[PDB]
């Protein structure tokens, strides 16, 4: 498989903070995806399950009609050497639970995933879920792993069009919907597609430190953002709090060209320190 | 505790037949049956006289009047031959009085 | 007393005022802690571990105190920060339908480590002797259980003892106080305590829309003017107090 | 320098101190 | 799904002692009671000792008593017991099953079987 890769003009700005803003101009320092960015496009037709490194952060997603995309786990080891996070999700019920295993191999979907048992620090199996013509339903995911929390924003919206799969063009914010205070040293990703054979194509962004621009409207809702290392246009518009700048020179920054190499100059003598003397002497003073 | 149990009850595979336990004064604590096939292992049937577990059909049920415990199979088949027990719990002695099975033969 | 479950107890409402309502003459020692002061600190796990330890032997249960019971079946450190309840039934537990139901241990080769259990299936040792698995001289089973019969006195009935072990590590905001509430007051200046913001000001209840997740109100000025009720869900205004400039 | 963001979206970057060697192309003063 | 491996079993000289274990797997080790019942060829079952979801123990027969004990481990899973002084009345095959209900605080005293086992063949003589 040579997964492609395609663009994500404008998507994957959650809400940072739990503030109701009314026409406000805010500049938060959060992990958001960056505009017109390389997304990979993994495509499941004839399938594929990697073990994508989660970094600091994914922007997962999916346009299909069905529900085969139903599913996630997390961990590091994943070999019941350390804990998971798998969010095991399906029709009106989750699965979500922080016990290790070894799965068997590689994870498919019945409990079929996982084979073994271990102990569960967690008990969120709460029962509400996370999830026409050509109405696909896109479903994006923003997965985050701070100090005690996992952020999952999420959120759901319909597509009219269909055009060749590719992300549209509109900007969409996501609520929160399950904040479980679970802490794991997460490296690794991984989706579970459910195999019912008895296909879809499931969109994986990365998260990088950034800083955006999010404007809030009447209602309480984000309703477009700019950010602030896409474009010198961008800069201008964010160091400014405003969203159309004037006619005029404005400062935005200073660049300033930074190094490439770490030198290390130390004398070149080489023996040991009679520490030993004085330190580990025989006779001290007075 | 200690339950009578019929030694052997046989019947022809065209009618019901009578599978009782019965004690001394066992008129509201609980009883519990259990079927386990020659060689294989046990299986849960129709328990408190009141409801049956996921997967025994219609034909077993079970019931309670004063002091005899009658389990009632219907349309007995070559397939259900098998040894019935009866638990009770008898509190008064903190244990699980078993009692000796009955062999049914169609 | 030496097979002691261990329940781990995860994110809830802990109401520590339940544990005085059972039958009288129950202690509530606690170690490093105070009931009056039990929900004011934030603990992350809290283990309870279960034995029927009886007699004049819960006065030992101490970090840094030896006795007969606590020097082989349970060791305690002393970091111990709980509260040690030894309540009396004396109505399910003490029958005569069995006397050997509870079990009670010996002696051992070493110490036992602390916060450890010791489930053994062999026979003791006298340390120079053919054991072979036989009751005989020097080799018999430790396991020297007692009698439960309703006749003896107040220092031989069964105790139901359970202590609680409250930990501290790297963890998110986990059980800290049952709850609270105050009745709140609408249109007069009064102090405030919604949801950890400790402010002075007005409530009025103005009519905006928050998103179902928003909690906070914050304006332009970063300055909360808004809270959502916990209790009731309904949108009120935090408006400053009433202040300004006298001139004379 | 941008025109204002109600005529287009083109900007041109001006650097202070460089004779565009150290970063159409001007080199003012 | 219930997968309750039992093991430890074999011919020993009566008077010596062994550990048996059964091991859970598919299910939470912590809401269900565990029993632990012999079975006699031909003979009927007997029923030996048994322990709830926490660690307690139930009660025993009248020919057992000070023999037997049995234990639980929550940590490895695992229900054990070790036997001493076995006698030429002690040969049945011991079968390990578990417990339908949840075991709610506050019920009545009423514990019934509800997965079996295999298990294992110990004879003494
Ligand atoms: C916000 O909500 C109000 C009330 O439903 C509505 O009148 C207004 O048009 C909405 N504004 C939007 C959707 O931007
Ligand atoms: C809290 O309880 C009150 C009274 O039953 C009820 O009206 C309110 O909706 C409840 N709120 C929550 C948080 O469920
Ligand atoms: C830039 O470099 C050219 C090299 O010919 C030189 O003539 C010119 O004066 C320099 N300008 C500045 C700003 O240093």
């Amino acid at each position: 498989l040579p997964p492609a890769y395609t663009n994500s003009f404008t998507r994957g700005v959650y809400y940072p903070d739990k503030v109701f803003r009314s026409s406000v101009l805010h500049s938060t320092q959060d992990l958001f995806l960056p505009f017109f960015s390389n997304v990979t496009w993994f495509h499941v037709i004839r399938f594929d399950n990697p073990v994508l490194p989660f970094n600091d952060g994914v922007y997962f997603a999916s346009i299909e009609k069905s529900n085969i995309i139903r599913g996630w786990i997390f961990g590091t080891t994943l070999d019941s050497k350390t804990q998971s996070l798998l969010i095991v999700n399906n029709a009106t019920n989750v699965v979500i639970k922080v016990c290790e295993f070894q799965f068997c191999n590689d994870p498919f979907l019945e409990f079929r995933v996982y084979s073994s048992a271990n102990n569960c620090t967690f008990e969120y199996v709460s029962q509400p879920f996370l999830m026409q013509g050509n109405f696909k339903n896109l479903r994006e995911f923003v997965f985050k792993n701070i100090d005690g929390y996992f952020k999952i924003y999420s959120k759901h919206t319909p597509i009219i069009v269909r055009e060749p799969e590719d992300l549209p063009q509109g900007f969409s914010a996501l609520e929160p919907l399950v904040d479980l205070p679970i802490g794991i040293n997460i490296t690794r990703f991984q989706t579970l597609l459910a195999l019912h054979r008895s296909a879809a194509a499931y969109y994986v962004g990365y998260l990088q430190p950034r800083t955006f621009l999010l404007k809030y409207n009447e209602n309480g809702t984000i309703t477009d953002a700019v950010d602030c290392a896409l474009d010198p246009l961008s800069e201008t518009k964010c160091t400014l709090k405003s969203f159309t700048v004037e006619k005029g020179i404005y400062q935005t920054s200073n660049f300033r060209v930074q190094p490439t190499e770490s030198i290390v100059r130390f004398p070149n003598i080489t023996n040991l320190c009679p520490f030993d003397e004085v330190f580990n002497a025989t006779r001290f003073a007075s | 505790y200690e339950l009578t149990q019929p030694p052997s009850v046989s019947v022809a595979p065209g009618q019901t037949a009578r599978i009782t336990c019965g004690g001394n004064n066992i008129g509201s604590k609980s009883v519990h049956w259990y079927q386990q096939k020659p060689g294989q292992a046990p299986v849960l049937v129709v328990y408190d006289d009141s409801d049956r577990p996921s997967g025994i059909p219609e034909r077993f049920s079970g019931s309670n009047s004063g002091n005899t415990a009658t389990l009632t199979i219907s349309r007995v088949e070559a397939g259900d031959e098998a040894d019935y027990y009866c638990q009770v719990w008898d509190s008064r002695s903190d244990r699980v009085v078993f009692g000796g099975g009955t062999k049914l033969t169609a | 007393v030496y097979a002691w479950n261990r329940k781990r107890i995860s994110n809830c409402v802990a109401d520590y005022s339940v544990l005085y309502n059972l039958a009288p003459f129950f202690t509530f020692k606690c170690y490093g802690v105070s009931p009056t002061k039990l929900n004011d600190l934030c603990f992350t796990n809290v283990y309870a571990d279960s034995f029927v330890i009886r007699g004049d032997e819960v006065r030992q249960i101490a970090p840094g105190q030896t006795g007969n019971i606590a020097d082989y079946n349970y060791k305690l450190p002393d970091d111990f920060t709980g509260c040690v309840i030894a309540w009396n039934s004396n109505k399910l537990d003490s029958k005569v339908s069995g006397n050997y139901n509870y079990l009670y241990r010996l002696f051992r080769k070493s110490n036992l480590k602390p916060f450890e259990r010791d489930i053994s299936t062999e026979i003791y040792q006298a340390g120079n002797k053919p054991c072979n698995g036989v009751a005989g001289f020097n080799c018999y089973f430790p396991l020297r259980s007692y009698s439960f019969r309703p006749t003896y006195g107040v220092g031989h009935q069964p105790y139901r003892v359970v202590v609680l072990s409250f930990e501290l590590l790297h963890a998110p905001a986990t059980v800290c106080g049952p709850k609270k509430s105050t009745n709140l007051v609408k249109n007069k200046c009064v102090n405030f305590n919604f949801n950890g913001l400790k402010g002075t000001g007005v409530l009025t209840e103005s009519n905006k829309k928050f998103l179902p997740f928003q909690q906070f109100g914050r304006d332009i000025a970063d300055t909360t003017d808004a809270v959502r009720d916990p209790q009731t869900l309904e949108i009120l205004d935090i408006t400053p107090c009433s202040f300004g400039g006298v001139s004379v | 320098i941008t025109p204002g963001t109600n005529t287009s979206n083109q900007v041109a970057v001006l650097y202070q101190g460089v004779n565009c060697t150290e970063v159409n192309v001007f080199q003012t003063r | 799904e219930v997968q309750l491996v039992e093991s430890g079993g074999g011919l020993v000289q009566p008077g010596r002692s062994l550990r048996l274990s059964c091991a859970a797997s598919g299910f939470t080790f912590d809401d269900y009671a565990i029993h632990w019942v012999r079975q006699a060829p031909g003979k009927g079952l007997e029923w030996v000792s048994g322990i709830t979801w926490n660690s307690g123990t139930i009660g025993y027969a009248d020919s057992v008593k000070g023999r037997f004990t049995i234990s639980r481990d929550n940590a490895k899973n695992s229900l054990y017991l070790q036997m001493n002084s076995l006698r030429a009345e002690d040969t049945a095959l011991y079968y390990c099953a578990k417990h339908h209900q949840i075991a709610v605080a506050g019920d009545a005293e009423d514990y019934y079987f509800d997965y079996w086992g295999q298990g294992t063949l110990v004879t003494v003589s």
